[PDB]
């Protein structure tokens, strides 16, 4: 009778993002970007008068994570799918199903 | 070539770092825009001395579509001329890896 289905993932996206995870993305707002291949971009444009053209033409840059985010779902959705099943148990062994 | 809207008593037009970035040509009285020509980081893969002398090399968030001619190919030795242009090229998203 428990329903599991909001903290659980969703096939229908093209990530293993829960309803949950995506209502947590979307509150996350940058105050600077990341990487969007902006190096392609900032040369030769008008509109390069953003903060991160004029930050990577002095030297400074901003390295990717190791793990992306399609990584960091699957690792706690694996950790979400053995509570379910095995409870306490699987983090001391093997996942014993009850 | 820009967009900028220069007022007749200026010649040069300024950034955040106090650098020009757009200026106004003394002949025919139009403005262009100054971008610096393109850099980024260099690293080397390697699996030990021990193991081999054999290394891969990652130019950072750029494409390989321009690194040959950024990396003085022709310019510097045969040795540098195999890890600036081969048939082993990947592109991944920390940049592209030859
Ligand atoms: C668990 O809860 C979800 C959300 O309340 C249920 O999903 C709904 O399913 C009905 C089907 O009868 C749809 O009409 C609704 O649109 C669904 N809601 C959402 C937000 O998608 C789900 O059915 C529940 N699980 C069970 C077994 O009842
Ligand atoms: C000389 O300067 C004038 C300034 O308007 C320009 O129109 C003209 O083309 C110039 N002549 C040259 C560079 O021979
Ligand atoms: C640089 O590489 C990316 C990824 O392959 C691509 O989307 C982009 O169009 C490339 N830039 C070019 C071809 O100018």
């Amino acid at each position: 009778g428990f329903n599991f289905s909001q903290i659980l993932p969703d096939p229908s996206k093209p990530s293993k993002r829960s309803f949950i995870e995506d209502l947590l993305f979307n509150k996350v707002t940058l105050a600077d970007a990341g990487f969007i291949k902006q190096y392609g971009d900032c040369l030769g444009d008008i509109a390069a008068r953003d903060l991160i053209c004029a930050q990577k033409f002095n030297g400074l840059t901003v390295l990717p994570p190791l793990l992306t985010d399609e990584m960091i779902a699957q690792y706690t959705s694996a950790l979400l799918a053995g509570t379910i099943t095995s409870g306490w148990t699987f983090g001391a062994g093997a996942a014993l199903q009850i | 070539e820009s967009n900028k809207k220069f007022l007749p008593f200026q010649q040069f037009g300024r950034d955040i770092a106090d650098t020009t970035d757009a200026v106004r040509d003394p002949q025919t009285l139009e403005i262009l825009d100054i971008t610096p020509c393109s850099f980024g980081g260099v690293s080397v893969i390697t699996p030990g001395t021990n193991t081999s002398n054999q290394v891969a090399v990652l130019y950072q968030d750029v494409n390989c579509t321009e690194v040959p001619v950024a990396i003085h190919a022709d310019q510097l030795t045969p040795t540098w001329r195999v890890y600036s242009t081969g048939s082993n090229v990947f592109q991944t998203r920390a940049g592209c890896l030859i």
